[PDB]
DNA sequence: GTATGAAAAAAAAAACGCATCCCGGTGCCGAGGCCGCTCAATTGGTCGTAGACAGCTCTAGCACCGCTTAAACGCACGTACGCGCTG
């Protein structure tokens, strides 16, 4: 017969789940094929250490999820329980992370 | 080209649920990418401009630790 | 016979003090001969930058003389300078006039 | 007979006078001023020194400053920098 | 008899001491609070009146910054008015307190 | 009382004024006098013990404008 | 003919033996450790340097050391450490 | 759907008044510039070593390849959240 869990239900599970963890959250390939494309702009023919990649990777998804804890703050400040681009904004915006 | 996009929504998902989001508007996805991008630019930059001062050709994790550091975002265990 | 190191480079910033400065601030064991020249002219340099956009703000205001409020208007107005004095506070500065739209009358 | 305070005022004035002769500056900007120069002087050297200390160099050359202004400065205002930095070095080692 | 309606004024002030640079502090009051709270650390301390000056210009600079943040949080949530909890928004992302 | 109070609530209605808020709930004057306090504590307890190191008596304006530098809130035109 | 490369690891495990004898460390986790202590040691150094230079007094002395702990550390652990540094410096000037 | 009048809501027009901008007008003090003293930068010579350079060694970073399966993608559905409106 069906069965579905109502909207949020899961997304909350998943939050547990997640935080309970620390593996990495973005595919390390198509992360590293980025970090290269980036690192062209400042100079081609560039080598890495995967050592090196893996820091960036660490240091980047530590700093998202953090923006996302402030973020979801903004959000809810407001009276809502949706992310949404204003709510970053704000967040980065008050971290003098832009003007 | 655009990488950027090997950045996908399910995995920036995962990133803002270990962030304690439970609602992710449409938009934000895009969104991340942006930010996430000028935060590699800004780090790299800074670590390829050590590799450069070292007459190297090869980008180390110290570099990009050293890079972190000046970006007031230090990192543990790469060398620190 | 004998002239500054400053005059040499053709800059106003003393770089024979520099270049003490560099060697009793434990900076590193040795300063290259080079170095206290460059650095006084990017500190000459940024100097300029600041006050062409100071005085600019003096003239703005029907003042000859710079005063903090000037230094101040031409940094936060200045992308770069900003950013650059980012965690900077300036004795009697005030701040750049800004009222948020929604907080006006219709 | 107080105390020798030094100051970079004097060069202050001297820039001045160039970029606007017919302009003056109040005591407490000229300490701004002198605070903004100490500073930026202190991030460069700082910057300059642990780039040497990395690289295992006992010395910090024009290249550690250059290198240091690069990380410092945002885009527009390290080109200009480097530019006054590498014309001042080139003029003073032609002038021996 | 004549009356600005609620707000009129506030905006007035808002230009007025945005055009303007002194310090909103009284001076006494404020060199008070300060030798007040020394003693905790030391008593019988002595103090540069420009050690005083620099430590009110420091705190009115750092509060008119918070008040900035804090009218956006407030204006965020769809409000004009700033309260308490904008404000703890505003350090807690400032990360002035957890 | 004591100096606090000192902090008057239309002082602190003009330093938010300079922050460009236009309406301010009661609960703020509090709140703000709180914070502002501990501003002082963190700043001027760094300032002492700079004070204390240089075997002094007297508090610097040095003491105050190297204290705010480490609390990361540097300050030009009182030296250094 | 390897790198011959320095760390703090040796003096981690003895400490870690002393407080949890039966816990080990995985490497990663070592990795963070050494990290953290070449970190809060350059902070301290740091501020010590400074403290130097602001008194002009060449000699960085365990006086300055105890002042950079003061105001890097918050009150518990820095009332802890000071101790611990005061004992230290006590007993080996005591052992000659 | 042509013509209806009755209020409701908005818009404009005409006046009462406070604030703000300009002025020209007067005095005060700090900005500005000079003078003498001094000690901090410059000079010219000797010495020690940092480091640039070439020659060599082998780390580990690149590319490639095929297999399995986990994650990404899409689509469909329907709820509950955002968001406007009201008192
Ligand atoms: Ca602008
Ligand atoms: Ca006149
Ligand atoms: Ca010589
Ligand atoms: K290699």
């Amino acid at each position: 017969k069906p069965h579905r869990y109502r909207p949020g239900t899961v997304a909350l599970r998943e939050i547990r789940r997640y935080q309970k963890s620390t593996e990495l959250l973005i595919r390390k390939l198509p992360f590293q094929r980025l970090v290269r494309e980036i690192a062209q702009d400042f100079k081609t023919d560039l080598r890495f250490q995967s050592s090196a990649v893996m820091a960036l990777q660490e240091a980047c998804e530590a700093y998202l999820v953090g923006l996302f804890e402030d973020t979801n703050l903004c959000a809810i400040h407001a009276k809502r329980v949706t992310i949404m681009p204003k709510d970053i904004q704000l967040a980065r915006r008050i971290r003098g992370e832009r003007a | 080209r655009d990488n950027i996009q090997g950045i996908t929504k399910p995995a920036i998902r995962r990133l803002a649920r270990r962030g304690g989001v439970k609602r992710i508007s449409g938009l934000i996805y895009e969104e991340t990418r942006g930010v996430l991008k000028v935060f590699l630019e800004n780090v790299i930059r800074d670590a390829v401009t050590y590799t450069e001062h070292a007459k190297r050709k090869t980008v180390t994790a110290m570099d990009v630790v050293y890079a972190l550091k000046r970006q007031g975002r230090t990192l543990y265990g790469f060398g620190g | 016979k004998a002239k500054t190191r400053s005059s040499r480079a053709g800059l106003q910033f003393p770089v024979g003090r520099v270049h003490r400065l560099l060697r009793k601030g434990n900076y590193s064991e040795r300063v290259g001969a080079g170095a206290p020249v460059y650095l006084a002219a990017v500190l000459e340099y940024l100097t300029a930058e600041i006050l062409e956009l100071a005085g600019n703000a003096a003239r703005d205001n029907k003042k000859t003389r710079i005063i903090p409020r000037h230094l101040q208007l031409a940094i936060r107005n200045d992308e770069e300078l900003n950013k650059l004095l980012g965690r900077v506070t300036i004795a009697q500065g005030g701040v750049l006039p800004n009222i948020q739209a929604v907080l006006l009358p219709k | 007979k107080r105390s020798r305070k030094e100051s970079y005022s004097i060069y202050v004035y001297k820039v001045l006078k160039q970029v606007h002769p017919d302009t003056g500056i109040s005591s407490k900007a000229m300490g701004i001023m002198n605070s903004f120069v100490n500073d930026i002087f202190e991030r460069i050297a700082g910057e300059a020194s642990r780039l040497a200390h990395y690289n295992k160099r006992s010395t910090i050359t024009s290249r550690e400053i250059q290198t240091a202004v690069r990380l410092l400065l945002p885009g527009e205002l390290a080109k200009h920098a480097v530019s006054e930095g590498t014309k001042a070095v080139t003029k003073y080692t032609s002038a021996k």
